[PDB]
């Protein structure tokens, strides 16, 4: 489950990091990076906490 | 870079990607659409207008 988490797009305009990052600008970058931050964030905590 | 260096026109806002660097990435594919307006409305060529 954790592993597959990393699939999911958490409201970004995309999954994959490396095309987030090589896509948009970074004034804009920040914002697409932010939500799959916190989403990350929230699955790993749950991992840990199980 | 010949349509995003040259200013003559008026608008060039990008949406998903940037314009510096769309010289970066390698498309599937591209749809020209061409059309006559009013230059009123150029804020009806808008995702939820």
């Amino acid at each position: 489950t954790l592993v597959k988490q990393l699939s999911s797009n958490f409201g970004a305009i995309s999954s994959v990091l490396n095309d987030i990052l090589a896509r948009l600008d970074p004034p804009e970058a920040e914002v697409q990076i932010d939500r799959l931050i916190t989403g990350r964030l929230q699955s790993l905590q749950t991992y840990v906490t199980q | 870079s010949v349509l995003y260096n040259s200013a003559s026109f008026s608008t060039f806002k990008c949406y998903g990607v940037s314009p510096t660097k769309l010289n970066d990435l390698c498309f599937t594919n591209v749809y020209a659409d061409s059309f006559v307006i009013r230059g009123d409305e150029v804020r009806q060529i808008a995702p939820g207008q």
